[PDB]
């Protein structure tokens, strides 16, 4: 039933028109399908009929579901969704149901279909205009526009949160005890009442909706726990997601990888890792909806990853705002990192890792603050508050990085678990000049145009080593003589160089890289008993930095 | 006045569009806060609920004031102002007070309030949307935007300007020589009045302003023992900048005279008077560090020398009111941090050094923001404009917790950088 309730002013982007779009004829019991389906979604009012002085189209579709001899009315909007103006998403992420407190009576209502009865504004109608073909083209041709938020518009979504909102305000202050989530298609309605009463104010609010044309299927018996909700199972102090599985198949067309996408991007906001890049790349141009496209040696790939990423169950308790949030990191090694959020020991929350960086050069106390962060984030969204941390760092060791390190940095209130393996500094730079070491002072330039290079020292004793290189550049270059005068060195060395890159590689402390130099650097390093390094300009003739290089 | 007066027609740069930042998450303390905020202030019909059509939006987020209990709605509208027009309502009038800086006592007062009565252009009003968000997003966020004139906004001060002036005129006369400065929601009161003589002319301004419609922040007491009252309470005088200056020991080694030479070759970017060869050639041969070379080749010639040159400001240095102020600060250690304010690299109008609260503290974050916030504050009382910063920290970390030290009614412009090693050449 055609809602009577205020109808949300949409427009086109400026400048733009409606779509102008002209479908193609495609069978003889798809033509008869559409008019026995559009004699259907004309009854009530969904739709209307319209043919002198509206111009504008939209691609026409009937599929059929693989269990029946039914076939539905798909309507390609993907062309009135370009020309359609932006609605703001007031939406930052999806609700999670660690973020749910335990309520003694449960329900959670059908809304899907809400969508369809909630008017569309009368202007914005003629844009969604759409024609199907006729048999053998007899008839001239049916025009039709709708009058509802048609099933994948732009601002369907948008428009009918946005209605399911006002029509719910009444309902949520007059019982401002019973908690309501409204996310699209379910409807969650909790209080802790005794089942009744609360099945009462259920029907009562089944009627509320009813009396502004949203029918909600009658089961206010989903009593019968577990519930379903947004793809999760709500048990008595349990929650668990059902298992998502991806479609595999042989041939995809651009429907189905679109959809394949769409149900992706759901996924990928409960399981972390969901990339679903090589993939919507697959839908360049404007090419038919039902048209195979074959998948790269990446989309494939993708695929691959995405369906062992979701491949085990995801489980939890519930939150409860009287105990404190406690949230626990562990070094999973190769750049992995763990963490659990619990209120009771080993009654988790939420778990979870994470993943390194998009740099170059990193270390462990830096890449445990990304996940200190990470953490505190995450638990904003979902309880409101910080947690407590447990971390696999001693107090000395972060004073340690906390003061040597030029950039402010900081980490919230924690304590220190015992459990290794533990996250320290590998090695430190010496402040003053060692007496009695070595003094080397390494150089090292490349030919930008041959990419030949070399890289060598010239110490105090008399020591001089200058190696030929190829393919390199002057910033591997000026890293290999770093190298150099290390393996050249005995436990404790003094290091001069002309290279101000390098220096602040190095004096970031880094324990793991991208560059396998920098990594036997790191490697040789740890090795030493003293080491420091020093910086002085270049072509300023200065120390012996000046007499090194020949070439 | 918040009489049914005419709006002022307001238009966005051209070719621009409205701002679409998103909103960051929200403790429930902070959305409380709000909520309560704002359902008073739609209450009161100075914001509107908004639907899904209207696309744009501004973050919105509660900070407390310098020792104050009462949270306090904040919208970053730093987009939104960047695409205003730029106002042309006395821009170049009103020629920043350089004496502003030069009083002995300047208190910072929030007229903020009053704003609230002059109503917002219709036409403009969309494109001042903000969200409310909800804890784990149990509902859509709370969407409003402003029917009347809003805090934080460039164009509320300039189309205010004209009743503000009207409002100062009685007070400017009968006190011709305290100076009076606004800047977006603050209003500048110096004098040069004993700090007890200070403190009762702007008891008495804020009484007159009272009498004429907007409220200020009320001085309540300074019981508080941490000491923090010092804050809102400008000294002017004490306003010094940070010499670069050179080591002094008797014995010098190779390395004294490395890092001698180095940081002179930096400083000669600034002065192009600092000559080096004297240094340089005294450092002649592969020597080790630690082998303490005497002192010798006429040193102290230039030694001492440039040693004065780093005593004469800068040539051609001046500050140019048609271009941005740049500021960079580096974390020295020890609650130590240093800055600089310039246009033009090398050509510093004013470098210093933040150190209050250099005693052993914990949380850097605080510190910088702290300093951001002083260093800020300095500048709309010098030059009357607000510099963008380069801030020593990652993007992450700041964010995280930026908003958590935050007093300031004006959010400047800010990046991030990556701090070499020419932290050590600003001792």
């Amino acid at each position: 039933p055609i809602s009577p309730i205020e109808t949300v002013p949409v427009k086109l982007k400026p400048g733009m028109d409606g779509p102008k779009v002209k479908q193609w004829p495609l069978t003889e019991e798809k033509i008869k399908a559409l008019v026995e389906i559009c004699t259907e979604l004309e009854k009530e009012g969904k739709i209307s009929k319209i043919g002198p002085e509206n111009p504008y189209n939209t691609p026409v579709f009937a599929i059929k579901k693989k269990n029946s001899t039914r076939w539905r009315k798909l309507v390609d909007f993907r062309e009135l969704n370009k020309r359609t103006q932006d609605f703001w998403e007031v939406q930052l992420g999806i609700p999670h149901p660690a973020g749910l407190k335990k309520k003694k009576s449960v329900t959670v209502l059908d809304v899907g279909d809400a969508y369809f009865s909630v008017p569309l504004d009368e202007d914005f109608r003629k844009y969604t205009a759409f024609t199907i073909p006729s048999i053998n083209n007899e008839t001239p041709g049916i025009r039709y526009q709708y009058n509802v938020l048609p099933q994948g518009w732009k601002g369907s979504p948008a428009i009918f949160q946005s209605s399911m909102t006002k029509i719910l305000e009444p309902f949520k202050k007059q019982n401002p005890d019973i908690v309501i989530y409204q996310y699209m298609d379910d409807l969650y309605v909790g209080s802790d009442l005794e089942i009744g009463q609360h099945r009462t104010k259920i029907e009562e609010l089944r009627q509320h909706l009813l009396r502004w044309g949203l029918y909600t299927p009658d089961q206010k018996h989903q009593k019968e726990p577990p519930f379903l909700w947004m793809g999760y199972e709500l048990h008595p102090d349990k929650w668990t997601v059902q298992p998502i599985v991806l479609p595999e198949k042989d041939s995809w067309t651009v429907n189905d990888i679109c959809k394949l996408v769409g149900k992706l991007n759901w996924a990928s906001q409960i399981y972390p890792g969901i990339k679903v890049r090589q993939l919507s790349k697959l839908l360049r141009g404007t090419k038919a909806l039902t048209e195979v496209i074959p998948l790269t040696e990446e989309a494939e790939l993708e695929l691959a990853e995405n369906r062992e990423i979701l491949k085990e169950p995801v489980h939890g308790v519930y939150y409860d705002p009287s105990k404190d949030l406690i949230a626990e990191i562990q070094k999973q090694g190769q750049g992995q990192w763990t963490y659990q959020i619990y209120q009771e020991p080993f009654k988790n929350l939420k778990t979870g890792k994470y993943a390194r960086m998009r740099g170059a050069h990193t270390n462990d106390v830096k890449q445990l603050t990304e996940a200190v962060q990470k953490i505190t984030t995450e638990s904003i969204v979902i309880w409101g508050k910080t947690p407590k941390f447990k971390l696999p760092i001693q107090k000395e060791t972060w004073e340690t990085w906390w003061t040597e390190y030029w950039q402010a940095t900081w980490i919230p209130e924690w304590e220190f678990v015992n459990t290794p393996p533990l996250v320290k500094l590998w090695y430190q730079l010496e402040k003053e000049p060692i007496v009695g070491a070595e003094t080397f002072y390494v150089d090292g330039a490349a030919n930008r145009e041959t990419k030949l290079g070399k890289a060598g020292y010239v110490t105090n004793k008399g020591r001089q080593k200058v190696v030929p290189l190829t393919n390199t550049t002057n910033q591997k270059t000026e890293l290999q003589a770093i190298y150099l005068a290390l393996q050249d060195s005995g436990l404790e060395v003094n290091i001069v160089t002309d290279s101000q890159y390098a220096l602040g590689i190095i004096q970031a402390q880094p324990d793991k890289s991208e560059s396998e130099l920098v990594n036997q650097i790191i490697e040789q390093l740890i090795k030493k008993e003293k080491v420091y390094l020093a910086w002085v300009p270049a072509h300023k003739g200065i120390g012996g930095n000046e007499q090194v290089d020949k070439l | 006045p918040i009489s049914p007066i005419e709006t002022v027609p307001v238009k966005l740069k051209p070719g621009m569009d409205g701002p679409k930042v998103k909103q960051w998450p929200l403790t429930e303390e902070k959305i409380k806060a709000l909520v309560e905020i704002c359902t008073e202030m739609e209450k009161e019909g100075k914001i509107s609920k908004i639907g899904p059509e209207n696309p744009y939006n501004t973050p919105v987020f509660a900070i407390k004031k310098k020792d104050s209990t009462k949270w306090r709605k904040l919208v970053d509208f730093r987009e939104l102002n960047k695409r205003t027009q730029d106002f042309w309502e006395v821009q170049l009038g009103i020629p920043h007070p350089a004496g502003l800086k030069k009083k002995k006592s300047v208190t910072v007062l929030d007229v903020g309030d009053a704003y609230f009565s002059v109503p917002l252009d219709e036409d403009f009003r969309k494109y001042t949307a903000f969200t409310i968000p909800s804890i784990n997003n149990e509902t859509p966020g709370i969407r409003y935007q402003y029917n009347v004139l809003p805090q934080g906004w460039k164009g509320s001060p300039a189309i205010f300007q004209s009743s503000m002036t009207k409002i100062l005129e009685p007070f400017k006369k009968q006190n011709p020589d305290i100076v009076i400065y606004q800047y977006m929601d603050d209003l500048y009161v110096g004098s040069d009045l004993e700090i007890g003589q200070h403190r009762t002319k702007i008891e008495e301004l804020r009484q007159h302003l009272l009498r004429w419609g907007l409220t200020t922040p009320d001085k309540k007491h300074q019981k508080e023992p941490p000491f923090l009252w010092m804050g809102y309470e400008l000294h002017p005088d004490k306003w010094t900048v940070q010499p670069i200056v050179l080591p002094e020991k008797d014995s010098w080694t190779v390395n004294d005279i490395q890092k001698l030479v180095g940081k002179l070759n930096w400083a000669s970017q600034i002065y192009p008077g600092i000559k080096v060869r004297q240094l340089s050639k005294l450092l002649r041969g592969t020597k080790a560090l630690t082998e303490v070379i005497p002192l010798t080749e006429e040193a102290e010639l230039e030694l001492a020398e440039n040693r004065e040159i780093l005593k004469e400001p800068v040539h051609g240095v001046y500050y140019d009111p048609s271009k941005d102020l740049i500021a960079e600060i580096q974390k020295q250690g020890q609650g130590q941090w240093t800055y600089q304010i310039y246009q033009e690299p090398f050509k510093n109008l004013k470098t210093g050094k933040y150190a209050r609260m250099r005693g052993a503290h914990t949380n850097d974050v605080k510190q910088l923001t702290e300093a951001v916030q002083k260093i800020t504050t300095e500048s709309i009382v010098i030059w009357g404009k607000t510099p963008k910063f380069k801030l020593p920290i990652q993007k992450e970390t700041w964010e995280t917790w930026w908003t958590e030290y935050w007093q300031a009614t004006w959010i400047p412009e800010w990046e991030f950088v990556n701090t070499p090693p020419l932290v050590k050449l600003w001792y």
